[PDB]
């Protein structure tokens, strides 16, 4: 089936440039435009551009031209996006998405296949690691938490008993404070399984390389 | 450039029931014997899904309780009925004219019976007071609706300052909201301090939620 | 029927003063050509019945011997060719001579009964139709030789393809299913069958999810792969199979090892084919609707050939497109019993008796004499000018052919029964009308119901 | 004597179609007179380019030394009634025997179109009887197995097909209308095409069968309704020449119209009265290729019994002939080169002579044929397995207002981007 693979989340600089990946598979890449959209975090939806990788003829909305630069390489079905003199506005969810079958012109046609999307975040702050601290407390249903603190940039993930636990699961957006983020994440156990069967809550900082398994001991 | 408007903005439907959604374009949208307005669902995080080409197609794979309708400026998109996983924002797309523009979008609630949070008050690990700091947790979970109140009571004294707080998405089984309240302190101010209260206040109850600890047990 | 005592043991070559060309699949490859086509070899046989019975009718053909001789097309282009341009040589000279006029010119067959697949009748129809020489096929039903602009002495005892898969559409409709695959053999039937059955089920309504060809040279195994992958990946439920029996074969020795089940809607090609019918676990395949030419069952037929084949055997130690033949006997009977040949068999022997009436006729016969002697001339496009749109009783049918050279024969639509590893019939098609009856049919289904 | 028949040490068939005439119902088996039918400007063209290679390689002391050419060539208007033709090249002293493993000719040019070969090509598929096609792009003539002594020197019609595609994808407009003869050429042509872009955002919104009953008022009716501004007509002259005239009388305007090589380079069309108003043509195209001393050869070929060898072309315009499409020259030029130097390597001819009175069988022709390797006019004269040619250029031309086909791109079988436009060269409208 088709696919569309982009590259992972990127911290970059105010000032520089980066260049976004989209891994085409599953279909015939020269065929269809493959077109790019930005959602900033606010959440509107706005075309960048599109490029027939057939010519390579390319076809950018106003505010994008020299700000964005749409390439593909065909010999490997990769559709490219470099994002220039990045400003904390170019802060984003960029997607790929290619054209569908059935518009009577390049112009029309609608989105039909989507890449994953791939977080941009433009700041000269530095990467740091999470703090991962235990959250311990007579209801039948007991709540316990994981409280992962001054991490940068994002993402992090958290799953508990590495993935076993996984409904009464809350994993709470991050917030943004000091350049650092913070999460926590809370699960509920019925009170007659906990002390006696672990609950471990798992934190996971890629951009850090990061693994922390944080056990949830009594008081 | 063609400007869509969506209405309404937020839109909360129980299960069962007819959600309709209006999107207006600025400028006729119709082409080739044709209106290019498509409808989009995104939920969370995840990327946009197209629902509906060309005003009134139905893609395949999508399920038929979504429909579309409308012409040149005026387009209607309906769930019926909705279910419990539509939580989403849903957004209209013109592609009759260069640019592609998209509409600022309408985000679709489940409507549910009101539930009372849960609320769980946790102290500082140790772990985190021997590097120096002291945040105090506090879970508000499963309530509807979203509407909700907390406030930091540290020795009899509201706190205002260091308190952040974050609301899940709607959680896609029950339909309920869930938050987390976060009270960050020094380890030195924190330990000039005993009683740490966190009080919830939702339509549920006209009588507050309150958690606390003392510090010194 | 005391007439058989006088038959002769020839299969492929009896003398006459009036001849036909015989072109049959006796021998196929597995350029060698060594594989026995048994059905090829029945059919033949029928071609053997129809002219010893022909010529032991003394007011058929009365003063007239007919002969006839068969040869094996080995279902392949560079074979048929040479047997073809045989028919045409001068009748008293074995040479093809080179003209631009060929009015006067008496050719040493009068008309070719055969060949049996489309795709050979466009090796050598345009040949023939040159010479206006009458060819019926017994067999070939690929629509294109409809047109007698671009098949000028072609004729069938057999329906067009696009009555079959008019028949087809209107089934599918009826069950009401209107998500299907096709698939077929790559060469002319096949590529006929699907392209005809994709534009009258867009026309119908039917849409046509997928579809595919199965090579009949190449390794066909990666492309049947291929299908199959594609029949699984677009769901769909019910798939028509438009393909000859070698192909098929393959196809569903794919189909079984990766344990597909389904509606297989069959051809007349493979809908009858022992071949398929006869593969381990094909029983699991589900629910097999097949189409099969409308056909009398020749009562005759097995009891003239026993009586062959015992003379055969009898004179057995006394160049061929049967070599092996030799050694026939009376156990051999089993070739024109076998169900293909025996509902089949109708079609070849319409097809020579088509030609002998229309002899009797062209040379003004009656039921003592004819007008014939040593020195009548035959041309064939004489005999051709008498076969437009001819109408003849054979047996208890009542045949009429259109302008195009097609007949007014219809279907049987039959199912296979696993159990029984027996054919029931389900209902027909006539003119342009499907009549099936929709209780007879078993689902091979989880419970028994009909699928969706 | 006559341009049909020149006497030589070895014989080539020459099978053109110098007349036109639609198929009609006959009742005698006989060869038709297409003397006294429509004739063909540019096809006799190709014919007397066979006419001007047999001269000059006979004119040649280095290929075929003391070695000469003759031909049999035919003017068959209807393919159903070639076979005589064909006969004759095959026979040994005016007789074939069928059941037979000296034949008057050592090999065939032509014939130009696929119905023509498929008539005709099993009969000499059979001895593996060499046949090299200047203009037949069927699909099915790549099946080796099917036909092993076949060869042409244009390519398949899936290249030009791909050439048409890669047209469309170079601009915006992505429904079309494909408009295909009501042949095998065309009918192989609408399933190239239908292959090509199912999986591509090219939409194929309409297509028709053209045919002389073709309802144009009703055709271009429903593709303006659908809006459809691309249109595809992959057709010989007569069916592409209905079209375009149809349109023009019916009042077509603002298309895309796109032609495929063997109209491309129309020469009555860009000059007819309207042309302008139904839009922009373009096209694939062969390039002009030169062949040097070939305009010499028609001013003294102009200045100048067995069926189908008769011209009636008397008092021809030589302006008329030199100008008509020239598409198909080289295919043809190229087809005659090969089989003498494959008659050249099979007689073991060295630099100035050849071992005489050697007999030679078709066959042998046939295996020097498919080991071709040699230059002609600077291209590189091979064939591939399949027998389709590894050599001549497509390109793209925009018809422009002073009436030419102007070249404003190539198509590159084997690069990244597979064609080139420069857009800028293009005025629409
Ligand atoms: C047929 O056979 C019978 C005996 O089998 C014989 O008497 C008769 O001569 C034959 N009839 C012919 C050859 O017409
Ligand atoms: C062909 O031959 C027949 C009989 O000889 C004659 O009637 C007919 O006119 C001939 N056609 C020609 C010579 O064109
Ligand atoms: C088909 O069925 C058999 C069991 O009868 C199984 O072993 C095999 O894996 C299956 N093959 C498939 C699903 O391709
Ligand atoms: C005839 O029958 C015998 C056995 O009954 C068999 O060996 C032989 O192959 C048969 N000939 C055929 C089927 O042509
Ligand atoms: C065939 O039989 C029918 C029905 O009896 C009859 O009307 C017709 O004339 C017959 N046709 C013949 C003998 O050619
Ligand atoms: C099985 O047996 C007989 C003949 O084989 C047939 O009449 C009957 O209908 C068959 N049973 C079915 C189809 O269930
Ligand atoms: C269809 O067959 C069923 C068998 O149960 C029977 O009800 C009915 O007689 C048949 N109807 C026909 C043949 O029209
Ligand atoms: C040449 O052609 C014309 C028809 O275009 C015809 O009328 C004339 O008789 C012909 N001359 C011949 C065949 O000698
Ligand atoms: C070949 O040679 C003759 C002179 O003998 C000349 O007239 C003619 O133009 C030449 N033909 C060619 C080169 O095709
Ligand atoms: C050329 O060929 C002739 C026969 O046509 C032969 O007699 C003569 O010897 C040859 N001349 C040469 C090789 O110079
Ligand atoms: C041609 O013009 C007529 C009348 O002006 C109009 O009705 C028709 O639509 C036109 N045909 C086209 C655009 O194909
Ligand atoms: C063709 O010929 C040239 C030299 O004549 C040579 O370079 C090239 O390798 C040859 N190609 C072959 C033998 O495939
Ligand atoms: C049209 O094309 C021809 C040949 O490509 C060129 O010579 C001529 O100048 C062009 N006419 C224009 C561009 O008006
Ligand atoms: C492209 O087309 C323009 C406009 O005619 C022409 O002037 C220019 O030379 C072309 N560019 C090339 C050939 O690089
Ligand atoms: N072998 C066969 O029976 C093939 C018959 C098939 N109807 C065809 O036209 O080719
Ligand atoms: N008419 C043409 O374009 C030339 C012949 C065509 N290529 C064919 O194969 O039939
Ligand atoms: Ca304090
Ligand atoms: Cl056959
Ligand atoms: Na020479």
């Amino acid at each position: 089936e088709v696919q569309l693979q982009q590259s992972g989340p990127e911290l970059v600089k105010p000032g520089a440039s980066m260049k976004i990946s989209c891994k085409a598979s599953g279909y015939s890449f020269t065929g269809y435009s493959m077109n790019w959209v930005k959602q900033s975090h606010g959440k509107n939806l706005e075309w960048i551009g599109l490029i027939n990788p057939y010519n390579g003829d390319t076809t950018y909305k106003q505010k994008f031209k020299g700000k964005a630069t749409l390439t593909v390489d065909r010999s490997s079905s990769t559709a490219y996006m470099e994002l220039l003199r990045l400003t904390s506005e170019d802060s984003a969810v960029y997607y790929c998405a290619r054209s569908g079958r059935g518009a009577p012109t390049t112009t029309t046609a609608w989105f039909t296949y989507w890449g994953q999307g791939t977080l941009v975040t433009v700041s000269a702050a530095k990467t740091t690691p999470p703090s991962v601290y235990p959250l311990a407390p007579t209801n039948s249903m007991v709540t316990l938490g994981c409280l992962v603190k001054g991490y940068f940039p994002e993402p992090v993930t958290v799953t508990w008993n590495s993935g076993s636990l996984s409904s009464g699961v809350h994993t709470f957006p991050a917030v943004l404070q000091s350049d650092l983020y913070t999460l926590s994440s809370s699960v509920t156990v019925p009170s007659s399984t906990w002390p006696s069967e672990t609950v471990t809550c798992n934190v996971a900082h890629p951009a850090s390389s990061t693994k922390v398994d944080k056990k949830i001991v009594p008081r | 450039d063609i400007v869509l408007t969506q209405s309404p903005a937020s839109l909360a439907v129980s299960l069962g029931q007819r959600a309709t959604i209006s999107c207006r374009a600025s400028e006729s949208v119709d082409s080739y014997g044709n209106s290019f307005m498509h409808w989009y669902q995104q939920k969370p995080g995840q990327p946009p899904i197209l629902l509906i080409s060309r005003a009134s197609n139905l893609e395949s794979g999508i399920p038929a309780r979504f429909s579309g309708s409308g012409s040149r400026t005026d387009f209607t998109l309906t769930i019926n009925p909705v279910e419990a996983d539509d939580f989403a924002t849903y957004y209209c797309q013109q592609t009759n004219e260069d640019p592609r523009t998209f509409g600022g979008g309408t985000k679709l609630e489940i409507k549910r019976a009101d539930a009372a949070p849960t609320v769980s008050i946790f102290p500082p690990s140790s772990e985190q007071l021997t590097s120096g700091g002291a945040s105090v947790v506090c879970f508000l979970n499963n309530f509807y609706p979203k509407d909700i109140n907390v406030k930091w009571k540290i020795d009899g004294s509201e706190r205002q300052n260091g308190v952040l707080n974050s609301w899940t998405d709607q959680d896609s089984k029950d339909s309920t909201y869930s938050m987390s309240s976060t009270l960050t302190l020094t380890k030195d101010e924190y330990e000039r301090h005993n009683s740490y209260t966190c009080e919830a206040t939702h339509k549920t109850s006209t009588s507050p939620i309150v958690k606390s600890f003392n510090r010194n047990e | 029927p005391n007439w058989f005592n006088n038959i002769s043991t020839d299969l492929f070559s009896m003398p006459g003063d009036i001849k036909l060309g015989g072109l049959f699949p006796i021998k196929e490859q597995s350029v060698s050509c060594d594989s026995l086509n048994k059905d090829g070899l029945g059919r033949a046989l029928v071609m053997k019945y129809a002219v010893e019975e022909i010529n032991a009718n003394s007011q058929l053909l009365p003063g007239v011997k007919l002969g006839y001789k068969i040869y094996n097309t080995c279902r392949h282009s560079a074979v048929i060719v040479r047997p073809a341009l045989s028919f045409l040589t001068e009748k008293s000279n074995g040479t093809l001579s080179v003209e631009c006029n060929y009015t006067d010119y008496e050719t040493d067959m009068v008309a070719v009964i055969g060949p049996q697949s489309s795709e050979m009748v466009t090796v050598i129809g345009k040949l023939l139709g040159f010479f206006l020489m009458p060819q019926i096929s017994f067999g070939a039903t690929s629509d294109k030789f409809s047109d007698s602009l671009v098949y000028p002495s072609f004729f069938r005892t057999v329906p067009s393809d696009i009555r079959q898969v008019d028949a087809m559409v209107q089934l599918i409709k009826k069950f009401n299913w209107n998500w299907v695959a096709v698939v077929g053999s790559e060469e002319e039937y096949g590529q006929q069958g699907v392209q005809q059955f994709s534009k009258k089920a867009e026309d119908m309504g039917v849409c046509v999810a997928y579809q595919g060809l199965i090579p009949i040279y190449d390794d066909p195994k990666p492309a049947i792969q291929t299908i199959i992958n594609n029949i699984q990946t677009t769901e769909v439920k019910v798939v028509v199979v438009f393909s000859l029996v070698s192909p098929a074969v393959s196809f569903f020795e794919e189909v079984i090892k990766k344990n597909l089940t389904g509606v297989w809607i069959a051809s007349s090609s493979w809908a009858i084919s022992d071949k398929v019918y006869s593969l381990p676990n094909i029983d699991s395949i589900g629910t097999v609707i097949g189409f099969i030419d409308e056909t009398e069952t020749l009562e005759l037929l097995s009891p003239f050939t026993e009586v062959l084949f015992k003379k055969i055997h009898e004179a057995s130690p006394t160049y061929n497109p049967c070599p092996e033949c030799w050694s026939l006997s009376p156990a051999n009977v089993s070739l024109v019993k076998e169900e293909s040949v025996q509902r089949t068999a109708f079609s070849v022997y319409a097809a020579v008796y088509t030609v002998a009436h229309a002899l009797h006729k062209l040379l003004e016969c009656n039921s003592a004499a004819c007008k014939w002697s040593s020195s009548t001339r035959l041309y064939p496009w004489k005999l051709l000018e008498v076969l437009k749109e001819f109408s003849v009783n054979i047996s208890n049918t009542s045949l009429k052919f259109d302008q195009n050279g097609n007949p007014n024969i219809g279907y049987s639509v039959i199912q296979r029964i696993w159990e029984n590893q027996s054919l029931s019939s389900v209902g027909s098609y006539r003119s342009a009308n499907l009549s099936i009856n929709e209780t007879l049919f078993k689902w091979y289904t989880n419970n028994s119901e009909k699928p969706e | 004597t006559s341009e049909f028949h020149l006497r030589g040490d070895y014989l080539i068939g020459g099978l053109f179609n110098i007349h036109y005439v639609a198929a009609a119902n006959f009742q005698r088996p006989q060869a038709i007179d297409c003397s006294s039918k429509l004739f063909i400007l540019p096809n006799y063209r190709r014919f007397q380019m066979m006419r001007f290679s047999v001269e000059e390689i006979n004119n040649s002391s280095s290929l075929l030394p003391n070695v000469s050419l003759g031909y049999q060539m035919f003017d068959h208007c209807s393919d159903i009634h070639s076979f005589p033709g064909i006969f004759k090249l095959l026979s040994v002293n005016d007789l074939i025997r069928p059941w037979e493993d000296l034949p008057n000719a050592i090999g065939v040019v032509g014939p130009f179109t696929s119905t023509h070969a498929l008539s005709i090509a099993p009969i000499f598929m059979t001895n593996l009887f060499p046949m090299v096609s200047y203009g037949c792009s069927g699909s099915v003539f790549s099946k080796e197995n099917l036909y092993p002594s076949f060869l042409r020197t244009v390519h398949s019609n899936k290249d030009v097909i791909n050439a048409i595609v890669g047209i469309i994808l170079n601009f915006n407009w992505r429904w079309v209308a494909f408009l295909y003869s009501d042949d095998d050429f065309g009918k192989d042509g609408l399933e190239q095409f239908k292959n090509k872009i199912e999986d591509s955002e090219i939409c194929l919104a309409f297509y028709k069968a053209i045919n002389v009953n073709t309802d144009y008022l009703q055709v271009f009716k429903q593709i303006e309704e659908q809006n459809i501004k691309v249109i595809v007509v992959f057709a010989p002259k007569v069916y592409a020449e209905a079209v375009v005239e149809s349109a023009v009388q019916l009042n077509v305007t603002n298309k895309v119209w796109i032609a495929d090589d063997g109209w491309s380079l129309n020469k009555k069309l860009p000059s007819m009265n309207g042309i302008q108003n139904i839009g922009t043509v373009l096209g694939v195209a062969q390039p002009v290729v030169t062949i040097p001393g070939f305009t010499d050869f028609i001013y003294s070929a102009i200045s100048q019994m067995f069926c189908n060898q008769k011209c009636n072309c008397s008092n021809l315009s030589v302006k008329s002939l030199l100008n008509a499409d020239p598409s198909f020259s080289f295919p043809v030029y190229a087809a005659v080169y090969a089989i003498a130097h494959a008659l050249h390597n099979t007689l073991r001819c060295g630099s100035d002579r050849c071992p005489k009175n050697i007999t030679v069988h078709p066959h042998m022709i046939l295996e020097e044929l498919k080991k071709s390797n040699f230059t002609l006019l600077n291209q590189t004269v091979q064939f591939d397995e399949n027998g389709d040619p590894k050599f001549g250029s497509l390109s793209v031309v925009f018809w422009n207002s002073s009436g030419n086909a102007e070249e404003v791109g190539s198509y590159h079988f084997q690069s990244s981007i597979h064609l080139s436009i420069n857009k800028t060269k293009i005025k629409w409208f």
